[PDB]
C-alpha cells in the first residue's frame, strides 16, 4: 500500500506507517465510500462540517489509517452520476462510527410533515453532480478508512516482516519462530515428529 | 446525455382530466427528482411539484393541492402528473425535467420538450380565409402591402404560405389570438412593390392539419 | 412564499455591451439561486447555479454573483444568441417559486412605422361580421398605441393587438389591430380611421377610409 | 484546516438565568483555546484562556468548562453589560481562525412595531434621484420583511435595510429602508405602499401615499 505511488492521501494518524507491519492486530476493519475532492479533509480524524457531522464521523481517539485516491475515470459518466447520495440533514450530530440510512423526510420546523416534504421540511438525502469535466476538488475520491483494535483476544491479524537464507557451520546469531540464540548450525540425522 | 421525451399535444374540454407522461430516454430511472412546471401562453413560468421516482415520493404546490396527482412508472421510467377538473386558464405548456434527487441547490438542467395542452370547448372547425385587398394604391408610389385573414378556426396550428412558399421577403404571420367566442384568428401580410401590382398573381394557402383543409384563396385589387 | 422580481422589464441593448440583471429576492436565499434562459418557442435551460457555479457548457461570458437577499446576473459580450427572456428561481425551500422574466432586445436606431388599412370585403360580408384591419410595419422600438376614430368617435372594447417578434434582418417590430364589428353596425356609420401614435412620428399620422366608394 | 462551529446564532435570554454558549472544534484542541468578548463600538477584550482559566479583572460571573472537541461558555447571572458577540478562537496549531460567535441579547415581550413614510421633498426633485424612506420604530423580535408596492405592484427591495442598535432603555429596534429610484421613475408611477410582515401582528399592516396630491 506504501509504495503504490498511486493514492494521493496515504496519511494517517494512529501509528506509524513503516511499523504497520511488525505489530499483530486484531480483525481490522474497512470502511469504503466516495466522495468530492473539497472534504477528503474532513474525513480525518476529529473534524466537523457536512459529511464529517451527519454521515461519516471519525472518532478522535483514532489509531486507523486513512485512504484516499482520484477516481475521475469510473465514477464519472456524461450526463452526471445520479448513483451516489448523501445525507445533508439530521436531528444531531453523528457519534463516532455510526450508520444510518433511514430515510423519514427532515422536518426544519415545528409543523407536522405527515411523510411528505412541504413548507420548512427537506428531503433528506442528496445527489452528486459526477460530470466528466470539473475541476478538481469535485471529481470523485474513492475513500478507504481502516481500524486497528486492541482486542483482548491474542491477534488475528500479523505481518510479513521478512525471512532471509541460513548460513551453516557459522557462529552466527538466529531466530527461528521467536527462538532466538547463537551457535553454528550444522545438519542432522534425527526423527523428529510432524507437531 | 439524458433525454425526457414528453406526449403530444392534447386539447380537452373544461371539467375534464389529462394526464401528460414524461417517460426517460434511456430505460429506467436513477436518483432522479423530475419536477413540473407550467408555463401559461405568453406569461413566465410557474412551479407546480416534483417526485421522486425511485424512492416513491410525490407532492404539489400549496395552490395546486387536491387537484394535481404526480404518480411514477420505475418499471418502464415513465412519469405522469394527471390533472383533474380542467378549468378554462389552466391552458398553458406543460414541461418536465430533472432536478437531481434533492430539495435544494442544483436546481432543473435538463428539460422536455413541451406538451401545449389547450382546454376550451369547442369542436374543430374550418378557417375561414378571406383576402385584404391591396387598397388605397396611392402609399408612396413604389410600395404596397397585402394579405389574407383567416378567421375562426380551430385549434391551433395553421400554417400559412405565400404563391406555394416561392416568396418569403416581407412576409409577416402574426400569432394567433383567442377571441371571445372561443376560436383563433391570425393574419398574414407581404409587403410588394406597386410596380408588381397588376402583373404578378399571388395566392396564400392554408393547412390546417387538424381539419385537413387546403384552401387557395387569390388576392385581387378593387375590381375598380 | 418567497417572491423575487426582476428589474428592469426590458433592458434593451446592443450587441457587443454589458447587461446587468437584478433578481432582488423577498428573504434569506442566502446561496440558492439558479438563472434560466429561454429563448421564444423553446424549452429554458440552465445558465447559473447556486448563484455563482456556471452549468457546464455554458460560455465563460455569463458571470453571476451576489449572495443572501440581492444577486446580480452579468454578461460580457452580447452575442446575437443571448437575446431571449431570463428568468430566476429561488430554490430555498417550499415552494420553488419563480420570478417575472427581463426580455432583452436589440438597441437599433429609431424607425418610423408605414400605416396601411384595408376595408372588409365584400366576400367577407356575407356573413353579420364585418372586420377592419390596421397595420403597423417595421417599425422601432416596442411602445406604440392604436386608436380607432369610427365617425369621428372613438372607439374602445372591440379591438385587439398582435405584435410579431423581433425581425432578425432589420430588428423591427409590425403591429396589426383588428376592429370586428357586426355588420349592422358596419352599415350605421359613416367613416372609419386607426390613428397611431409613435415615438419616431412627428405628427400622430392618421389613416381612413370611407364606405362603399373604392 | 480546523474549523470553529458556533451554535447558537444570537441566544436571546433574559438578565440572570444560565448562559450556554458552545464552542464545537474540529480537531483535539483540548485546552489551547480562548474566548474574547467584544462591546459594540470597543475593541475585543479577553475573558477566558486556556479554556479553564480567567484573565486579571475578569469577575467570577465567568465560568469557562469544555475540553477535547467540545468546548462551552457557562455565564451564571447575566449582567447588563455582559450582553455582547463573543468570539472563541483556538490557539492550538496555525492557523489561529476564530469562530462566527453569537451576540447574546435580552428576551422581552413581543412589541408592535410602528410605522411612518416620508415622501421626498422638492429640494430632494432637484437632483435626478429620488428617495422614499419607510420607517420602523421600537419592535421586537429581531426578524422582519418590509416590501415596497408600488402601483399595487410587487416591487422588491430598491434599498438598503438598514438595522439599528439595540436600545440601552426599552432594548427595542429600529428599521429603515431608503427605497430609491429615479426622477423620470417617479412621475411614471402612482401610488408607492411598504409592506409590512411581523410575526407578533396576525395581519400585515400597509402605510402608503399617494404622489404630488398631498
Amino acid at each position: 500500500l506504501y509504495n503504490s505511488a498511486s493514492f494521493s492521501t496515504f496519511k494517517c494518524y494512529g501509528v506509524s506507517p513503516t511499523k504497520l507491519n511488525d505489530l499483530c492486530f486484531t480483525n481490522v476493519y474497512a470502511d469504503s465510500f466516495v466522495i468530492r475532492g473539497d472534504e477528503v479533509r474532513q474525513i480525518a480524524p476529529g473534524q466537523t462540517g457536512k459529511i464529517a457531522d451527519y454521515n461519516y464521523k471519525l472518532p478522535d481517539d483514532f489509531t486507523g489509517c486513512v485512504i484516499a485516491w482520484n477516481s475521475n475515470n469510473l465514477d464519472s459518466k456524461v450526463g452526471g452520476n445520479y448513483n451516489y447520495l448523501y445525507r445533508l440533514f439530521r436531528k444531531s450530530n453523528l457519534k463516532p462510527f455510526e450508520r444510518d440510512i433511514s430515510t423519514e423526510i427532515y422536518q426544519a420546523g415545528s409543523t407536522p410533515c405527515n411523510g411528505v416534504e412541504g413548507f420548512n421540511c427537506y428531503f433528506p438525502l442528496q445527489s452528486y453532480g459526477f460530470q466528466p469535466t470539473n475541476g478538481v476538488g469535485y471529481q470523485p475520491y474513492r475513500v478507504v478508512v481502516l481500524s486497528f483494535e486492541l482486542l483482548h483476544a491474542p491477534a488475528t491479524v500479523c505481518g510479513p516482516k521478512k525471512s532471509t537464507n541460513l548460513v551453516k557451520n557459522k557462529c552466527v546469531n538466529f531466530n527461528f519462530n521467536g527462538l532466538t540464540g547463537t551457535g553454528v548450525l550444522t545438519e542432522s540425522n534425527k526423527k523428529f515428529l510432524p507437531f | 446525455e439524458v433525454q425526457l421525451v414528453q406526449s403530444g399535444a392534447e386539447v380537452k374540454k373544461p371539467g375534464s382530466s389529462v394526464k401528460v407522461s414524461c417517460k426517460a430516454s434511456g430505460g429506467t430511472f436513477s436518483n432522479y427528482g423530475i419536477s413540473w412546471v407550467r408555463q401559461a401562453p405568453g406569461q413566465g413560468l410557474e412551479w407546480m411539484g416534483r417526485i421522486l421516482p425511485t424512492f416513491g415520493t410525490a407532492n404539489s404546490a400549496q395552490k395546486f393541492q387536491g387537484r394535481v396527482t404526480i404518480t411514477a412508472d420505475e418499471s418502464t421510467g415513465t412519469a405522469y402528473m394527471e390533472l383533474r377538473s380542467l378549468r378554462s386558464e389552466d391552458t398553458a405548456v406543460y414541461y418536465c425535467a430533472k432536478e437531481g434527487l434533492a430539495f435544494l441547490g442544483y436546481g432543473m438542467d435538463v428539460w422536455g420538450q413541451g406538451t401545449t395542452v389547450t382546454v376550451s370547448s369547442a369542436s374543430t372547425k374550418g378557417p375561414s380565409v378571406f383576402p385584404l385587398a391591396p387598397s388605397s394604391k396611392s402609399t408612396s408610389g413604389g410600395t404596397a402591402a397585402l394579405g389574407c385573414l383567416v378567421k375562426d378556426y380551430f385549434p391551433e396550428p395553421v400554417t400559412v404560405s405565400w404563391n406555394s412558399g416561392a416568396l418569403t421577403s416581407g412576409v409577416h404571420t402574426f400569432p394567433a389570438v383567442l377571441q371571445s367566442s372561443g376560436l383563433y384568428s391570425l393574419s398574414s401580410v407581404v409587403t410588394v412593390p406597386s410596380s408588381s401590382l397588376g402583373t404578378q398573381t399571388y395566392i396564400c394557402n392554408v393547412n390546417h392539419k387538424p381539419s385537413n383543409t387546403k384552401v387557395d384563396k387569390k388576392v385581387e385589387p378593387k375590381s375598380c | 412564499e418567497i417572491v423575487l422580481t426582476q428589474s428592469p422589464g426590458t433592458l434593451s441593448l446592443s450587441p457587443g455591451e454589458r447587461a446587468t440583471l437584478s433578481c432582488r429576492a423577498s428573504q434569506s436565499v442566502s446561496s440558492y439561486l439558479a438563472w434560466y434562459q429561454q429563448k421564444p418557442g423553446q424549452a429554458p435551460r440552465l445558465l447559473i447555479y447556486d448563484a455563482s457555479n456556471r452549468a457546464t457548457g455554458i460560455p465563460a461570458r455569463f458571470i453571476g454573483s451576489g449572495s443572501g437577499t440581492d444577486f446580480t446576473l452579468t454578461i460580457s459580450s452580447l452575442e446575437p444568441e443571448d437575446f431571449a427572456v431570463y428568468f430566476c428561481q429561488q430554490r430555498s425551500n417550499w415552494p420553488l417559486t419563480f420570478g417575472g422574466g427581463t426580455k432583452v432586445e436589440i438597441k437599433r436606431t429609431v424607425a418610423a412605422p408605414s400605416v396601411f388599412i384595408f376595408p372588409p370585403s365584400d366576400e367577407q360580408l356575407k356573413s353579420g361580421t364585418a372586420s377592419v384591419v390596421c397595420l403597423l410595419n417595421n417599425f422601432y422600438p416596442r411602445e406604440a398605441k392604436v386608436q380607432w376614430k369610427v365617425d369621428n368617435a372613438l372607439q374602445s372594447g372591440n379591438s385587439q393587438e398582435s405584435v410579431t417578434e423581433q425581425d432578425s434582418k432589420d430588428s423591427t417590430y409590425s403591429l396589426s389591430s383588428t376592429l370586428t364589428l357586426s355588420k349592422a353596425d358596419y352599415e350605421k356609420h359613416k367613416v372609419y380611421a386607426c390613428e397611431v401614435t409613435h415615438q419616431g412620428l412627428s405628427s400622430p399620422v392618421t389613416k381612413s377610409f370611407n364606405r362603399g366608394e373604392c
